[PDB]
């Protein structure tokens, strides 16, 4: 049965723990020997499974600690929210969104920085943001800084109200065992009830206080002099003006006739010719829609009644000639394995937050987005990161669970048995496949520099040489232009812009979106992100499915999940394990995102975004340069990195002065990353001798002796330092071109 | 295949041994410590030289040394 | 003692794998693994999977020596079961490796002479000159 | 601007001399190893125990301090360039005040004296500068190349090259084909030696094509 | 030892590849070799000095050679400050039409290197002036070398 | 000119780290510590030490303070 299973006061709340630390692991609570030990109580804060073997204890911890994790979120949101109602030109941007910039952040005058409150218009200086939270703001209708003063002390009130529920949780009511694994009834409510209802209330939001201030907005009249959201309310009349059919009331909605809600409720395509984003009649059907279809998901399993499946009955019926007892086996482990459940939920997040980001530049769902370059290219290149962090972490988790949790006596599963048992085929296959991608993507630019450096352009890959025509991609974007009229009759326009439809659209001079041609160039950079992507999946796959043992070791697993080493032996056993292969793939995920969005940073600045004037010309901001220059590594060597950093390295002495800063640091830390990658603490540890000498010789030498740092935390160390420094340089030099050029 | 030696400093707890695996050292009865016993490693051309023991010498200095030597395909851990 | 012989006993039940013997075992040498267990149970295997180890006796091939003693320790430690283990090579012959004695290694035994005791401190051997141009090493004095 | 770029001379000095120093003076042993001596100029380690003994040897200082080396010699190649290319274009000027400042390095020196180099190939034709182009790009690609056996290391590759040897065993028409030598990954030394191999050659090549580029474009 | 190297016995028997890449690795550290003896190593070293010396010989000789039969010396000895010396001439079938083009400087029939090695002025500051003295200095230059 | 002294330049900084490379090899293959007892080389090795840890103290304020000017004035 399904019901709430609570236990009262398990643990006592007290300052005493917080004068011990290391409290919660055996070894640490002794106290420090070593400086090793200011470093241990770190690394292993939050490894709740390491510090108990209780699965409730776990269980409730983590339970806790999300709730921290929600008021840190809310405090962050009421910040924001704060920064908007008081140190910002909102109000001012409001009537003029096309020629001021968005700021929220005003500097004080002190040692010189006031340099950095520029001239963002509308009689305000500060700094320009691309978080882009004006366009949301506009869309949810908000309108007055008052309306976002009352917005941050809301959120300031949910952030204590976590805060206390994550105390309440851990000690006072803290739920048992069977409360966190009835998986049923969670699916049922973050279905129906989180996601359903939640996407129910915004639509009703949208239909009640977007839609009409948004039309008056797009109508050009004052800000100030547009209705309050609830006189929307309290006289329907003003409502049955913009809308007639409201005047019906709820009628239609009983007596099934829809197609009299059609003037708030459509399904258009294309974007507002007045906005550049999506019609906001669209967004409401979607999230109605989107509403009706989670309410009704969320109905599926069961949990105290009769009707509802259940999902160990759903697995254990999926079974073939080919694989066996097939799913039976896998309730059992995603019941009683936080770090299975980790794994899978990382890695779903990951990917998520990719299409996020594809499916945000492509249909701006925010007003005056598209033609806010800045914050397109931020947006992108932010949620391309935060989705390749979480794909990392999905299979570091799914590490740790092979390596601790995996247990074939007890939690028997014969798709992973089956897995384990060819590894070695699928391995080597992925190596033949990323051996040859690397070759026929990487080696065809070579091919084009030799060519374009012995002086034949005739030889090369190219749109005016050899062609390579990625014919499937364009065949799929005719197929989706043709889908108004064929496939999708009821829609107006085709779901964006990009697909081929032959029309622009324009907003303050400024070009939104059109149709992306594809070609020989574009074919190229595709497969070189196959490569990238294929190459990470091995490096991470291998770790995950070696992290028990191998022909080399054995004995692999009692080595733990985070080990150095296994000696010198069998010729060198350096960073074998799990640990070391996500240390490694760290490095080739940042590699593909950066090819990723160096990828589209020049394709929008070559091919879609521009000016038009008022004669019906376009003039792109590098004027086309991709299809003849993106082909050769020269050519983003020279008209990418070098013609476009001219920016950042010219922005001393502007308001943009501090992003040349942070490229100077951030190849500082990039730089300094390497000492720590490329050497190892036996000669650290020595030199380290020798100080230690120094300073016995005055008697001021330390009682925690200093040690070197782990081989282990070293490879930490340098990882973290590489990432900061390389994506920190890409930001500055990102920001600072996209704001002055665009 | 590589040298594996034993000093005299040994105090016989038997954690080399213990730590072995290919089981290379083995223990031998002695005189000159309290547990009556020294280690000694008949089987150095199955050893490996992943250094395990010496990870689990308690001695200050080590009293279980192995030097790296010869490469043979038993030393190299290699299955193919 | 006298080191016990080869049967025909029968093997654990498996499904095969890709990581078991490969062409080193029909020109160099394998080794194989013998026990016996009291009842049919779940084992993991040191090549990857679960294998059912079967009640009576049971015998293994493997590629290494590490194998065949990383999956001891773990039925010595898990299951209680002890277990000995073999080099055989491509010509038929078969030699008894572990326990060599008939007893743990980790177990002192009389009858066994010390091989690379060095009489002194690891501090004391001679520095590289005294052994320039003779084939000796300074720890094998 | 002088004056600091000879006191980063002299820390390069010092940095390196403290490298090559400490590792000569520690060769015969130290607290962390006694009996360093006892196993030669170059060897990997002494093992994860005892902390963790990487690059303990007497030839990882070197290996070590080849970077400072660089570095050091880069500085003064960087200095000597750009005081007199500025003195042969008739504006010291243009080195006085911008060598005060780390920004006018990256942009008065490396970023103004690239833009004829990287045109010697481009869509639009080629000239007489187009081979130093192809050894810039090519010196960015060794040394890059070098950064991979200095990062990895050996297991990983261990572990991926036995899944070669099964995939070669069982390939039909493969087997045919047998290696004499059983496949290996490279040594924890050997590694260290080639990836400083592709550093410095890659280290040399871009600067001898920037420098020879840079000054031949204008004449100075 | 039976197999490479010849001179280490231990890196003869490793099964592996490492047997090569270490064989060329070692191949200059006399002291570590099999049955060495302090004569064996001083001659040894001795010997490799005279190789040595010849191929430093090889390489100016090749240097002269070269300068005298495919560069510009006697045009740039009567115009130092506008005559780009030529080191050599380039014979690549990978080229096209526009390389070879380019690659026509100083007073050259075809595609050429320009000498950024100081040879023209140190050999016209020490007497030298046309290609028939660089022609004997060569062969010298080569008969020192063997 | 530039070609040359970058040249010569390089070739000096790799001949120099020879040159301590081979000073570190003598100490392990051919120093006897019985034959020069209490001489100018051994005493080197009694401080050893002094010399390592004041070359660690002069390197570390020569970078702290080029650096810091040099981002000072940045
Ligand atoms: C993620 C959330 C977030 C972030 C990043 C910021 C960031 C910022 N806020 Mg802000 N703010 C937030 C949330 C956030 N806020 C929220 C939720 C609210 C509503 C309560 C506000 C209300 C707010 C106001 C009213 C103001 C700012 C201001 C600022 C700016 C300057 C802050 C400063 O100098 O601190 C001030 C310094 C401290 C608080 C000291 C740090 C204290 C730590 C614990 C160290 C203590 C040591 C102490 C200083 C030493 C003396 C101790 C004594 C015993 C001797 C900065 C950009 C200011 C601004 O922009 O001015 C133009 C400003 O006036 N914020
Ligand atoms: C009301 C005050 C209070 C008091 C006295 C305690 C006391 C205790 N709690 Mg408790 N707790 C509280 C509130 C409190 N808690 C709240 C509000 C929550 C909900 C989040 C929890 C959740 C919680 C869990 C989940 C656990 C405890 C545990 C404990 C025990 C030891 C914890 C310890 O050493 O803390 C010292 C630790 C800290 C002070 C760290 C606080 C860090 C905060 C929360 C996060 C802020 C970080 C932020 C990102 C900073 C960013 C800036 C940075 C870059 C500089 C101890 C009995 C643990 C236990 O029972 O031990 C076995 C345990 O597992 N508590
Ligand atoms: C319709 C019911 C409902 C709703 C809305 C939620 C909503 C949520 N659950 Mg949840 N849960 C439910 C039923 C529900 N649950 C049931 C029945 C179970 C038992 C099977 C669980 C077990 C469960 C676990 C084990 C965990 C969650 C977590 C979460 C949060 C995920 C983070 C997120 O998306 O942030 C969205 C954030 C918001 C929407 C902000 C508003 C916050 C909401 C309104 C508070 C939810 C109140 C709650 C439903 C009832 C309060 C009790 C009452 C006495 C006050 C989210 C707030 C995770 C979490 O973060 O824990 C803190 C987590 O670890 N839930
Ligand atoms: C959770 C979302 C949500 C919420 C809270 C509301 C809330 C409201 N809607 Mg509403 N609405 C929504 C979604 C939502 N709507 C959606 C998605 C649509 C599109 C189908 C509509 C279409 C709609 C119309 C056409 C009308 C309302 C009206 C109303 C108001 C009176 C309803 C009432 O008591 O009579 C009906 C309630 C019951 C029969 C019970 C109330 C403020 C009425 C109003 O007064 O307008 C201001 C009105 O005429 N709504
Ligand atoms: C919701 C996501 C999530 C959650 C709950 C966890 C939870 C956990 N992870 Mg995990 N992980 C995640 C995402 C997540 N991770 C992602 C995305 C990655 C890929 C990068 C990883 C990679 C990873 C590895 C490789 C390991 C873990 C480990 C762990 C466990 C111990 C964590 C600990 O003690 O850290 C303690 C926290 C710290 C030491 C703080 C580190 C601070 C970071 C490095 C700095 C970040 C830079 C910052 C943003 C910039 C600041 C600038 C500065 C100037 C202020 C714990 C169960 C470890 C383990 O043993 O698991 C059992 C382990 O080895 N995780
Ligand atoms: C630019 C530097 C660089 C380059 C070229 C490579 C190249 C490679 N890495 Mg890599 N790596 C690097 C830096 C680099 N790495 C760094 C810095 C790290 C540390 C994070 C790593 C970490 C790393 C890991 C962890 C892994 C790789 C893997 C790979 C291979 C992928 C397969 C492939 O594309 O083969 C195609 C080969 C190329 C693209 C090389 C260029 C060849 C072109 C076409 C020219 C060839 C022309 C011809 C052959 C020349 C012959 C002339 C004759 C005179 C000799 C490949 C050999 C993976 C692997 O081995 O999978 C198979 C793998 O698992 N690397
Ligand atoms: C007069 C000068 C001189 C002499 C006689 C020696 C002699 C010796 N040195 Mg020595 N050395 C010197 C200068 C010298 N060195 C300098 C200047 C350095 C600093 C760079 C070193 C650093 C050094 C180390 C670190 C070691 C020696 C060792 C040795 C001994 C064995 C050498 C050996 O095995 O060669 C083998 C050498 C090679 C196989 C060369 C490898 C190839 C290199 C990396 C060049 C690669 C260039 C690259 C391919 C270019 C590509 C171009 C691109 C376009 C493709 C031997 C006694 C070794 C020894 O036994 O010490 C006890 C040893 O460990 N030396
Ligand atoms: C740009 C990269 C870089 C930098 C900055 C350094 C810096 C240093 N190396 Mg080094 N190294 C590097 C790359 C680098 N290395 C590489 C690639 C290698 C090859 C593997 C080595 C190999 C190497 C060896 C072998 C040795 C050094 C040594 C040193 C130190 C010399 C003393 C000195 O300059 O003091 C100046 C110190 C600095 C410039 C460090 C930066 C200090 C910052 C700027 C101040 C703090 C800022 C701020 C308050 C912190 C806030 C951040 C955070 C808290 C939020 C110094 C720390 C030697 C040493 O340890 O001597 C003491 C030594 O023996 N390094
Ligand atoms: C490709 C052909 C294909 O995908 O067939 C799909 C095939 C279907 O297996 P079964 O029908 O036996 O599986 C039944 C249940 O596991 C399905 O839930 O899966 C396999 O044969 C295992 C190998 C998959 C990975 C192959 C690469
Ligand atoms: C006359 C004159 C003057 C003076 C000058 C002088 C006096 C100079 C000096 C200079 C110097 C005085 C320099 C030095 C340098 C040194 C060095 C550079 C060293 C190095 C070392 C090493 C390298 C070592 C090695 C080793 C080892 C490590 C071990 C043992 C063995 C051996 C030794 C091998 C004046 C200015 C007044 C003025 C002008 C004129
Ligand atoms: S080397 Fe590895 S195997 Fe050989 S003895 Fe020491 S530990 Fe046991
Ligand atoms: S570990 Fe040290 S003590 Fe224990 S046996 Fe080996 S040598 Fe004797
Ligand atoms: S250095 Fe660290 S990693 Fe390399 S071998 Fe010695 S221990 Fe293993």
């Amino acid at each position: 049965e399904v019901k709430i299973l609570v236990d009262k006061d398990p643990v006592k709340t007290s300052f005493e723990e917080w004068a011990k630390p290391g409290h919660f692991s055996r070894t640490i609570a002794k106290g420090p020997d070593t400086t090793t030990w200011i470093w241990n109580l770190h690394a292993d804060a939050h490894d709740f499974d390491s510090h108990t073997s209780d699965l409730e204890e776990i269980s409730r911890k983590v339970f806790s600690a999300h709730f921290g994790q929600l008021s840190i979120i809310f405090l962050w949101l009421s910040g924001m929210y704060f920064h908007g109602a008081r140190f910002s030109n909102y109000e001012a941007w409001l009537s003029d969104p096309t020629h001021i910039g968005p700021s929220a952040q005003v500097v004080w005058p002190i040692v010189g920085q006031e340099i950095l409150n520029g001239d963002v218009g509308g009689g305000f200086r500060g700094i320009q943001i691309t978080s882009g939270f004006f366009q949301m703001w506009r869309a949810s209708g908000i309108t007055s800084e008052l309306q976002l003063y009352c917005t941050a002390i809301g959120a300031l009130i949910f952030a204590a109200l976590m805060l206390f529920a994550g105390w309440f949780h851990y000690h006072k009511a803290a739920p048992k065992l069977a409360w966190f694994q009835d998986v049923e009834s969670m699916l049922n409510h973050h279905l129906a009830g989180l996601l359903g209802l939640g996407s129910l209330g915004w639509a009703g939001h949208q239909v009640h206080v977007s839609l009409p201030i948004n039309q008056f907005l797009n109508a050009g009249v004052d800000p100030k002099e547009i209705p309050l959201p609830h006189e929307f309310i309290l006289n329907r009349d003003l409502l049955s003006q913009l809308y007639p059919s409201f005047a019906e009331g709820a009628t239609p909605f009983f007596t099934l006739n829809w197609s009299k809600y059609a003037e708030f409720l459509t399904f258009r395509g294309g974007l507002d010719p007045v906005t550049g984003g999506l019609w906001l009649t669209d967004i409401a059907h979607h999230h109605l829609a989107i509403a009706i279809l989670f309410l009704i998901a969320g109905h599926m399993y069961r949990t105290n009644w009769g009707i509802g499946h259940g999902l160990k009955d759903i697995l254990e019926a999926h079974k073939g000639p080919f694989t066996g007892q097939g799913h039976k086996g896998l309730y059992e482990i995603l019941t009683t394995s936080w770090h299975a459940q980790l794994s899978l939920n990382l890695a779903m997040l990951g990917s998520l937050t990719i299409v996020v980001a594809h499916h945000m530049y492509s249909m701006p769902p925010y007003p005056y987005l598209a033609t806010d370059y800045g914050t397109q290219l931020s947006l992108f290149t932010h949620h391309m990161w935060i989705g390749g962090f979480l794909i990392v972490g999905a299979a570091a988790h799914a590490a740790i669970f092979m390596v601790r949790d995996y247990d074939p006596t007890t939690r028997y599963n014969d798709l992973l048995d089956r897995v384990l048992r060819h590894r070695d085929a699928i391995i080597s296959h992925l190596n033949w496949a990323c051996i040859f991608l690397g070759f026929h993507s990487f080696g065809l630019y070579i091919h084009n520099d030799t060519m374009s450096a012995l002086g034949r352009p005739q030889d090369m890959f190219s749109d005016t040489a050899i062609q390579l025509q990625p014919v499937f991609a364009q065949w799929i974007q005719n197929t989706h232009a043709l889908a108004p009229g064929a496939t999708a009759p009821s829609a107006t326009a085709s779901t964006s812009l990009t697909w081929g439809g032959g029309d622009l659209v324009a907003v303050g001079g400024k070009v939104a979106l059109l149709p992306i041609p594809l070609g020989t160039a574009d074919f190229l950079v595709h497969h070189i992100h196959a490569f990238t992507i294929h190459v990470t999946v091995l490096i991470l796959l291998k770790g995950v499915l070696f992290a028990r043992s191998s022909r080399l070791i054995p004995d692999k697993a009692n080595l733990g999940f985070r080990f150095p080493c296994d000696g010198p032996g069998r010729g060198g056993t350096c960073q074998v394990s799990a640990w070391d292969h996500v240390f490694l793939g760290l490095f080739w995920m940042y590699n593909s995102i950066s090819v990723v969005i160096f990828h589209f940073s020049w394709k929008m600045q070559s091919d879609v975004w521009g000016s038009i004037s008022d004669q019906g010309v376009v003039t792109h901001i590098t004027g086309g340069n991709f299809a003849q220059s993106s082909i050769t590594i020269n050519g983003w060597l020279r008209d990418f990195l070098w013609a476009q950093a001219s920016q950042v390295i010219q922005s001393y002495g502007s308001s943009l002065s501090a992003y040349g800063l942070f490229f100077l640091g951030a190849h500082f830390v990039w730089a300094f990353s390497l000492m720590f990658l490329f050497s190892g603490r036996g000669y650290w540890q020595e030199l380290i001798e020798s100080i230690v000498w120094a300073h016995n010789k005055l008697k001021v030498a330390p009682a925690t002796q200093p040690r070197a740092l782990s081989i282990v935390q070293g490879r930490a160390v340098g990882v973290t330092h590489y990432l900061l420094g390389g994506i920190a340089t890409t930001w500055a030099f990102f920001l600072a071109r996209i704001i002055a050029v665009g | 295949s590589h040298s594996v030696k034993i000093y005299d400093t040994c105090i016989g707890c038997t954690q080399c041994v213990r730590a072995c695996p290919t089981d290379v050292l083995e223990m031998i009865p002695w005189d000159g410590c309290k547990a009556k016993q020294i280690a000694s490693a008949p089987r150095t051309e199955d050893c490996v030289g992943c250094k395990r023991c010496e990870s689990a010498c308690p001695t200050d200095f080590l009293s279980v040394r192995v030097y790296l030597w010869h490469e043979t395909t038993r030393s190299m851990g290699l299955a193919y | 003692t006298p080191p016990q012989l080869d049967p025909s006993t029968p093997s654990p039940i498996f499904g095969g794998s890709t990581g078991g013997l490969l062409r080193k075992a029909q020109e160099e040498e394998f080794y194989v693994i013998t026990w016996e267990s009291p009842k049919e149970q779940v084992f993991e295997m040191p090549t990857g999977g679960a294998a059912i180890m079967r009640e009576g006796p049971n015998l293994l091939k493997l590629a290494r020596k590490e194998q065949c003693l990383a999956l001891g320790t773990r039925l010595r430690s898990k299951y209680k079961i002890n277990y000995q283990f073999y080099r055989v090579f491509p010509n038929g012959e078969v030699q008894y490796l572990h326990p060599k004695d008939g007893v743990y290694p980790e177990k002192v035994n009389e009858g066994r002479t010390g091989v690379g005791v060095n009489l002194r401190s690891i501090g004391k051997n001679v520095n590289p000159i005294e052994v320039k141009f003779t084939g000796k090493q300074v720890y094998d004095l | 601007g002088d004056f600091l770029v000879h006191h980063a001379i002299a820390l390069g000095l010092h940095t390196t001399t403290l490298i090559l120093v400490k590792g000569a003076l520690d060769a015969r042993g130290s607290k962390l190893m006694p009996d360093k001596k006892d196993f030669g100029y170059s060897f990997p380690c002494d093992g994860p125990g005892r902390g963790g003994t990487c690059d303990i040897s007497a030839w990882d200082a070197f290996y070590l301090a080849v970077f400072w080396m660089l570095n050091t010699i880069g500085w003064v190649t960087f200095y000597w360039h750009w005081k007199h290319i500025t003195l042969w274009q008739g504006n010291v000027s243009q080195f006085n005040e911008s060598s005060t400042y780390l920004m006018g390095w990256l942009r008065d020196y490396l970023w103004l004296n690239s833009s004829q180099l990287i045109n010697g190939y481009n869509p639009f034709g080629m000239n007489s500068l187009s081979v130093w182009a192809w050894m810039f790009l090519f010196g960015h690609l060794v040394w890059a190349t070098g950064f991979m056996f200095l990062i990895s290391w050996r297991g990983y590759w261990q572990e991926l090259i036995e899944t070669l040897a099964w995939a070669h065993e069982r390939t039909p028409l493969a087997n045919l084909i047998r290696w004499r030598d059983k496949p290996v990954a490279l040594s924890i030394v050997q590694a260290r030696l080639v990836g400083l191999a592709h550093f410095s050659v890659g280290y040399i090549f871009t600067y001898a094509a920037f420098l020879i580029a840079s000054t031949s474009g204008k004449f100075g | 030892a039976l197999r490479f190297p010849r001179f280490s016995q231990g890196l003869a028997q490793d099964p592996t590849t490492r047997r090569i890449w270490f064989g060329i690795a070692t191949a200059h550290d006399f002291e570590s070799h099999d049955d060495i003896t302090e004569e064996r190593l001083y001659q040894n070293i001795f010997a490799s000095h005279f190789g040595q010396l010849a191929i430093i010989f090889l390489w100016t000789s090749g240097n002269l050679f070269h300068v005298a039969w495919q560069g510009n010396f006697e045009s740039w000895v009567q115009d130092p400050l506008h005559v780009r010396p030529i080191a050599h001439a380039i014979w690549d079938p990978h080229f096209g039409q526009p390389a070879v083009e380019a690659f026509t400087r100083g007073g050259a029939l075809g595609p050429v290197n320009i000498a950024y090695s100081g040879v023209y002025q140190w050999w016209y500051t020490i007497g030298l002036r046309t290609n028939e003295d660089l022609y004997t200095g060569a062969l010298f230059l080569l008969f020192l070398s063997a | 000119q530039a070609a040359l002294y970058t040249h010569h330049q390089y070739i000096a900084g790799f001949i120099m780290t020879g040159a301590f490379a081979h000073g570190a090899i003598f100490f392990i293959r051919d120093y006897n510590p019985e034959q020069n007892e209490d001489n100018v080389l051994a005493r080197m090795l009694d401080h050893k030490e002094a010399i390592i840890s004041h070359l660690s103290w002069a390197s570390l304020f020569l970078g702290f303070h080029t650096l810091g000017l040099y981002v000072h004035n940045d």
